[PDB]
């Protein structure tokens, strides 16, 4: 990744409207899982069993809780420095604003804000987050009902068109994109790669595993987000220096 | 009216 890591920072370093796009892989971590994510995170599923949906957030809890690593570091260093002009992510976790990201275009939405489905009262995650650390399921206070919903997208559910529209412009506008720890299996999140390889966009992927889009990138590197991205960055730097 | 789906080729 010597040379891949090399040319990924001097197409970023020439770049002049940078996006990138980042999915769960951006954090490292039976055979068959207990909860599958396609049927309890799944819009018919939480309809039917809420409290399955909860379970399997109480069991990620260690991914929910996490904090900013490297590559949220790094990306943020991009933004700063003008090249990244724009962070599309599938994540819900807020990690890049945490980390120091502007303008990021939350595709699936994020864990900040719930309503209740039966009585539509609506709240911030710091009321349930107390809770829901001490194996507590999050509940209504005011009808009791278990249909307590974040505005995250739900397999089966649309994903916010405001949100959608402008990152479809991020990648219709680019000359670079990344694709940063997304194993480009989920749609339509999976089709703004291909959009901004319609745009001309300069394309790089940094993923733990190879994927189908492969094919239409200009450097691809094999690795770790939190250990590749940095790298980069710091190749960066040097391609601004005096 | 897109709605969040998996697949893998
Ligand atoms: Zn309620």
């Amino acid at each position: 990744m010597e040379d891949e890591i090399r040319k990924a920072a001097e197409i970023l370093a020439k770049s002049k409207h940078a996006v990138v796009f980042t999915g769960a892989g951006i954090s490292a971590e039976g055979l068959w899982r207990k909860y599958d994510p396609e049927e309890v995170a799944s819009i018919s599923g939480f309809k039917r069993n809420p409290r399955a949906f909860w379970e399997f957030s109480m069991e990620m809890k260690d991914k929910l809780f996490a904090e900013p690593n490297p590559a949220h570091y790094a990306i943020a260093e991009l933004e700063r420095m003008g090249i990244v002009k724009a962070v599309i992510t599938q994540n819900i976790d807020m990690l890049h604003q945490r980390a120091g990201s502007r303008r990021v275009l939350e595709l699936h939405g994020s864990m900040d804000k719930l309503d209740c489905l039966d009585c539509h009262e609506t709240y911030d995650w710091s009321e349930f987050v107390e809770d829901f650390n001490k194996g507590e399921i999050p509940r209504c206070r005011k009808c009791g009902s278990y249909y307590v919903k974040p505005r995250v997208v739900l397999f089966g559910e649309p994903l916010p068109q405001r949100t959608l529209f402008e990152a479809i412009e991020e990648a219709k506008h680019c000359d670079a994109f990344m694709v940063v720890g997304s194993s480009l299996v989920v749609y339509p999140a999976a089709e703004l790669p291909y959009i901004a390889k319609k745009a001309g966009a300069k394309m790089i992927i940094v993923n733990a595993e190879p994927t189908m889009a492969d094919p239409i990138f200009d450097v691809k590197i094999i690795g770790k987000a939190g250990e590749v991205l940095p790298k980069i960055v710091e190749e960066v730097k040097r391609l601004r220096s005096e | 009216r897109h709605k969040k789906l998996m697949f893998k080729t």
